[PDB]
């Protein structure tokens, strides 16, 4: 089979900024070859054909360029729409293959997230269980981490982290720690506190609570 | 106007089948060539095979042969699936997608995805996410849902049945140990909330349950 492989994985650029996702094909396929655009939520959807021709609703910023075996993807300038992940297809013959695809993420100016702590409900408690949530809202650069102190310890056991998608009109992130223990084990404690490490300061966002509700 | 709708989420046990369905509305379903692709987590689209219901001629990749079945019924405008010997490769999200005329995949199907497990449905458990007794303060609050304990994917969570969208922020699942989880949050104004009913609505097609969580202060 043709093997297409996609020149990067990844990619962030800024707001305006010419984008190019590259493909290489393991055989010379002409012009036979087709970008599609994932959004999060899964639509797929066709912007070039034929190398470089654009399909439906395809704005003017988008270009194809190919040799037959090397290929890319071009955003004049990078729009806020322009968020997703860039997948090449070539189309010679049967069996069509291919690449693996290319993340497209919007680079932004630098935003601190803003810190919320939540103890457990009173319904999750009465049924046994106790999850402590550390919720860290519009941030940029994606790269955050989040340490947890019960009782002034460090704890990374049952800690579950998750980040949303870039934001579709901002380009922020926002991201959820979550510590699960027993209702018996958070009761044998008092202090819970999560801190928030992010390049925007060299010192972490701290926010905490008392069990004993002071 | 040409719209291909794909049947819902399936949970399968290993060494079983499953038939997926595409429904074909808005152009004629037997003129063009039906595409079936699979994408699995992190291993790029890979394409299957292809019919043209108009005489059921069909095409697949080697390694579809005998593993996957592609039927279409003209009567009923719709293109099928059957995939056979269930694996953990096969789990993933499949599309089907029309072909042509002189361009290539014009129109794709929302997806279906296929999980395969020997683990029965599991629907989430829900709690709320409400600021602490000693919170101090703002003009916002930011308030949420913690769903967990679900399997298979996926969970689709909205605000006041989604009238409330605006500041949403609802992070990717996780899976740990056997099962599910994740958080969806909003920030609403401090005069919404608790004036208003905040609701998350939590769904799980696997497990048919659509549930939700009323978001109110915490008892004093
Ligand atoms: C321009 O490149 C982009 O188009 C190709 C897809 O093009 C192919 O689409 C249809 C097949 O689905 C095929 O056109 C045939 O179907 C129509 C009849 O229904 C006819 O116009 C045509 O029929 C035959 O095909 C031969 C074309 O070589 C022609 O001799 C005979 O009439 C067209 O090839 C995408 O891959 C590229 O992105």
């Amino acid at each position: 089979d043709i093997q297409m492989t996609q020149t990067t994985s990844s990619l962030s650029a800024s707001l305006g900024d010419r984008v190019t996702i590259g493909c290489r094909a393991s055989q010379d396929i002409g012009s036979y070859l087709n970008w599609y655009q994932q959004k999060p939520d899964g639509a797929v959807r066709l912007l070039i054909y034929y190398t470089s021709r654009l399909h439906s609703g395809v704005p003017s910023r988008f270009s194809g360029s190919g040799s037959g075996t090397h290929f890319s993807l071009t955003i004049s300038n990078l729009e806020q729409e322009d968020i997703g992940t860039y997948f090449c297809h070539q189309d010679t013959k049967p069996p069509y293959t291919f690449g693996s695809g290319t993340k497209l993420e919007i680079k932004r100016a630098d935003a601190a997230p803003t810190v919320s702590i939540f103890p457990p409900s009173s319904e999750q408690l009465t049924s046994g269980g106790a999850s402590v949530v550390c919720f860290l809202n519009n941030f940029y650069p994606k790269d955050i981490n989040v340490k947890w102190k019960i009782d002034g310890s460090e704890r990374q056991n049952g800690v579950l982290n998750s980040w949303t998608d870039q934001d579709s009109k901002d380009s922020t992130y926002s991201m959820s720690s979550t510590l699960t223990l027993t209702k018996d084990e958070y009761e044998r404690h008092n202090s819970y506190t999560c801190e928030a490490t992010h390049k925007t300061s060299t010192s972490p966002i701290v926010k905490s609570f008392n069990r004993n509700e002071c | 106007e040409v719209q291909l709708q794909q049947s819902g989420t399936v949970l399968a046990r290993p060494g079983t089948s499953v038939k997926m369905s595409c429904k074909a509305s808005g152009y004629s379903f037997t003129n063009y060539w039906m595409h079936w692709v699979k994408q699995r987590p992190g291993q790029g689209l890979e394409w299957i095979g292809s019919i043209y219901p108009g005489n059921s001629d069909t095409n697949y990749k080697q390694k579809f042969k005998g593993k996957a079945k592609l039927t279409a019924v003209t009567s009923a405008s719709t293109a099928y699936m059957e995939v056979n010997s269930l694996t953990n490769e096969d789990s993933a999200v499949y599309y089907c997608t029309r072909f042509g005329n002189y361009v290539p995949f014009a129109y794709w199907g929302q997806g279906t995805l296929v999980t395969v497990s020997a683990a029965t449905t599991t629907a989430p458990s829900v709690y709320p996410l409400v600021p602490g007794c000693s919170d101090t303060s703002g003009s916002s609050v930011t308030l949420g849902c913690l769903v967990k304990g679900y399997f298979p994917e996926p969970v689709t969570v909205k605000w006041n049945y989604g009238a409330l969208s605006s500041g949403v922020r609802t992070v990717s699942s996780v899976l740990q140990s056997g099962f599910y989880s994740l958080s969806s949050l909003v920030t609403v104004p401090s005069s919404t909330w608790p004036s208003q009913t905040v609701i998350c609505n939590v769904a799980h097609p696997a497990s048919k349950t659509e549930l939700i969580k009323r978001i109110e202060p915490r008892i004093p």
